[PDB]
């Protein structure tokens, strides 16, 4: 029931990422000379979070006060000195409440496998690509897939001649 | 957690004042006396048996009907109270449940739904979670409706007798003869030969089941 | 909790008077022990500080010992005259303070009793 | 206690009532019609000769059929009172 | 038990989300308050009789008098409520 | 009843992972020269979790205060010194409540078995593949299956000639 | 009644594991040259669990506080020294409640028996397989069956010529 | 009534274990050259269990605290020393409630008797099997029957020529 809807959601996301990669990889490598497939680890767990933050007021310069009683006594007779300080302070503090409801269906970790073809010249020899072109393909695929390191995304692009 | 003795005595004596209210709105009494109030009308004699006789007969019938409920309350709740194994609060919580079940089984669902909606209560998971504030007036409403149903059904054979006697009187040209006085003794005949009182009380007791 | 709040001041003052009476009686008892310093409490300051202002164990179980959780600044009375045994208890001042404290304890009892009597007379009908 | 049930109850009660009246009413009507036919054939002007034989025939009908109607009506009442607990809704 | 912690996780998860007055409930609360005050006074008096050190006689008597005042207030409120109920239920509708 | 629905859910997930692997393994190895099967250990246990976190306030620099009473007394007569410090502090702390309802049907551990064929040249000799090509196939299968180490995923790709 | 439904559930699970093993064992060993049967010890016991975890706060660095009273007294007359420290601390602790309802029908222990045939060449001699091929079959079967050591899974693959 | 249903349940379980054993023992030993019968000691006793576990907190490092009062006094006059330490601690403990309803109809102890035939060559001499083949049959039967030592399972496979 709901599981099938989630699976179809994942399939559509993967297909659209695949198409976005293919769109940029087509003009330079050529139609059919590139194949990519995407798998997506998604987030279907309902989470609700409330965050409370208090600004520190331990420093007297940023401390906000409402009432303060400072009783000071010094009975000098060091000799028979007698110092007494009774201090009472009531503070008002900065407060920030944030309520967050995470979206259901977010992407947790995306791994993408891309395979490119060789280059057959007018003679027909399948000449492999170069390192610079491979790096360009890797960068383009990283851009298309929305590659990020916090998610833990992995990308692998290899070059091999396609079969007949 | 237990209440003090003074508070327990105060609560007990205060709750002793609600005895007529409890009897009318929680026991069978309401269905019985009302039917009697109609039966004496059907027989054609508003005087009928005296009011006190009917009231006491209804009281005895009510006690006989609630004997199982009273026994269950005595066993589950009041017995630990006397044998010191329960408090007054817990006894009040526990003893009402059989009476709540008895009230619920004779409560029409429509009235219960009406009083829920009118109290804006949340979704009640199941009969067991119905508040007493919602069960009491709904039970009284269903009780009144059932009593009226029984009374109208009772009104039938005497209507048959009145119609037959009036038709016989008019078919003979005796138009100036009031048929009520003639048909009253025949209504008494019908109630005597069929054993109307015993049959009616048996029917009421079976109706509550 | 308004009955507690209304009667709080006089009851707390009465308790403080009882405590100070105990301290004064201890002063009178120790009138002849050498090296003893007479002590007392400032009534006003302690009363205001009580009006302005332990950790028992959690009995989550129904079968364990309730256990126990377990504060007046004692001010030294200034001596009148020096004595060789180092006893600063001047009996004249202590007796005057004892009579004064007993009298004010009785007055506090009278005032609190009048408040309770009026409150109970209001409810009587 | 649906409207269809209440009417099926009323129909049964009216059957019983009419089955109770018909033995008497039919005899009264027959007697009155016969007396009026005789009056028409004899040319008499008095609307009271049709009462005395009518009441006589009514009394004889009661004497003859009283046990039957009494038993039938008592059985109907017994059935109604026995079924009474089970018609409430 | 397992039921209890399910209930407590439910409580926290409603607290996170957030971040009908009944007369019977009020009467029960008032009776519980009267009983609690009486029980506290009785317990303190019992402890004082048993020679407990940290309890004074004046506090015991004052607490007993306060409990008596509270219970008298409860009795009077009950009397007024009963009079009102018996007046209302004596109508001829 | 519900068990059959869960089993069909597992079968669909396994079939889609299989198809994703086959899709990338087809262009280079060839149609039919690759077979893969997937088994999935799934999570059909309803879990509900509420998390509460308090930020530490033991350091006076990050401690947020509402009221503070500091009575200090020094009666110097070290001699007959008498120091007394009564400190009372009421704090306000950061608070974060997170309520999480895990999705039913998540993947716990995925193990995948892939078998590839040999290479029959124009002569017809079944020449086995090379180490580099095997490593490329392993990487592609890891990408397609969403290989992860926290889950405990295991992958095995072997090379052997297919039967007639 | 319910027992028959549980038994049919077990039979379907075993049959699907058998088919998954056969699917990968077919291309290399050959159709009919492999037979496998699966038995499954399942979990039909309804379990409900509630877990409560408290983060330790014994270290003053990670301890969260709401109110703290620290009375310190030092009456120096070591001589007639008199030190007195009355410390009262109220803490707030991290709390995590997890409620788990285990699925009914999970697998407890899976043991699988697989038998393979010999190799009859063009001459017809039933040549037995090799150690490397046997290891490959064992690995493939372990992957297909979802072999795990926490469950206590056992696998046995033997080589023997099939009867006529 | 219910006893007959339980007996039929046992008969079906035994028959299915028998068929599973026969399925693997058929291809190598041959059709009819193997006979097995299974008896099952089952569990038809309704059991309900509630388990409560408390994490130990005797070590101060893992102890979670809510309130702590530590009164320390040292009146030095070893001489007339006077040390006094009043410590009160309120703890919060980890708690795990597990509620388990064991399934009715589980297997307690399974014992299986298997008999195999001799080998009649083309001449017709009933040549007995070998030790290695007998060990293989024992292992296969153990795998098929779900042999376990916690249950107390016993298996006996003997070799003898079948009667006409």
């Amino acid at each position: 029931d709901l599981n099938d809807a989630q699976l179809k959601f994942a399939n559509d996301v993967e297909s659209r990422i695949q198409r976005r990669i293919e769109a940029i990889l087509s003009p330079i490598v050529g139609n059919g000379n590139v194949h990519a497939q995407v798998t997506a680890q998604l987030d279907f767990a309902n989470k609700e979070q409330t965050e409370e933050h208090y600004s520190p007021n331990g420093d007297a310069s940023k401390a906000t006060l409402r009432s303060r009683q400072l009783n000071i006594s010094e009975q000098v007779g060091a000799g028979p000195r007698s110092t007494q300080r009774n201090e009472t302070s009531n503070y008002e503090v900065d407060r920030t409440i944030r309520h967050t409801k995470m979206n259901v269906g977010d992407i947790e970790r995306l791994s993408v496998a891309v395979v490119v073809n060789y280059k057959t010249l007018a003679d027909g020899k399948p000449l492999p690509l170069t390192a610079d072109q491979m790096k360009q393909i890797e960068d383009l695929t990283r851009e298309a897939m929305g590659f990020s390191d916090k998610r833990g995304d992995t990308l692998n692009v290899v070059n091999s001649p396609f079969s007949a | 957690q237990s209440w003090s003795l003074s508070v327990q005595t105060l609560v007990f004596i205060t709750s002793l004042t609600f005895l007529p209210a409890i009897l009318l709105m929680m026991t069978s009494f309401t269905r019985i006396i009302i039917v009697f109030g109609l039966l004496r009308n059907a027989l054609g004699t508003p005087s009928a048996p005296p009011n006190q006789v009917l009231l006491g007969l209804a009281l005895f019938l009510t006690f006989f009907i609630m004997s199982p409920v009273i026994d269950k309350i005595y066993v589950d709740a009041y017995q630990p109270f006397s044998e010191q194994k329960i408090s007054m609060q817990e006894a009040l919580d526990k003893g009402a449940q059989p009476l709540r079940a008895f009230m619920l089984r004779q409560t029409r669902e429509a009235d219960l739904a009406l009083f829920a909606r009118l109290a804006n209560s949340g979704p009640l998971q199941g009969p067991e979670a119905v508040p007493m504030r919602i069960l009491l007036p709904a039970y009284v409403t269903s009780e009144l409706k059932t009593a009226f149903q029984i009374g109208f059904t009772i009104f039938i054979p005497f209507l048959i007798i009145d119609l037959v006697i009036a038709s016989v009187l008019m078919a003979l040209g005796m138009m100036m003869v009031p048929p009520a006085t003639i048909a009253l003794p025949f209504k008494l005949m019908l109630f005597v030969l069929v054993d109307g009182w015993q049959l009616l009380m048996g029917s009421l007791a079976q109706s509550f089941y | 909790d308004r009955l507690d709040a209304a009667l709080r001041f006089q009851q707390e003052a009465l308790n403080l008077r009882a405590q100070r009476q105990e301290i004064l009686a201890a002063n009178i008892a120790n009138a002849d022990t050498p090296g003893y310093q007479a002590r007392d409490i400032d009534f006003a300051s302690e009363l205001k500080k009580v009006m302005v202002r332990g950790v028992a164990l959690t009995l989550t179980s129904s079968h364990h010992i309730p256990a126990q959780a377990v504060a007046v600044d004692l001010l030294y009375r200034v001596p009148d005259q020096p004595s060789l045994d180092g006893n600063t208890v001047d009996m004249d001042r202590e007796r005057t303070q004892f009579a004064d404290n007993s009298l004010k304890y009785q007055m506090g009892l009278t005032v609190l009793g009048s408040q309770l009597k009026g409150m109970m007379n209001v409810l009587q009908g | 206690m649906t409207p269809e049930s209440v009417m099926m109850m009323g129909t049964e009660a009216m059957k019983v009532a009419l089955a109770l009246a018909a033995p008497l009413l039919l005899v009264a009507l027959i007697t009155g019609l016969i007396i009026s036919i005789l009056q028409a054939a004899t040319q008499i002007n008095e609307m009271t000769l049709s009462f005395i034989p009518k009441i006589v025939a009514v009394f004889i009908a009661i004497i003859v059929a009283g046990p039957w109607m009494l038993n039938l009506l008592l059985d109907y009442v017994r059935t109604l009172f026995s079924n009474l607990p089970y018609i409430i809704g | 038990a397992i039921q209890g912690i399910e209930g407590v996780i439910s409580q926290l998860q409603a607290t996170a989300m957030a971040a009908t007055v009944s007369f019977a409930g009020q009467l029960h609360a008032a009776l519980d308050r009267i009983s609690d005050r009486q029980a506290a006074a009785r317990v303190q008096a019992e402890k004082f009789t048993l020679g407990e050190p940290g309890i004074a006689l004046n506090d015991v008597m004052a607490d007993m008098q306060k409990a008596s005042v509270s219970m008298q207030m409860g009795i009077q409120v009950r009397n007024k409520l009963v009079a009102a109920y018996q007046e209302v239920m004596s109508m001829q509708v």
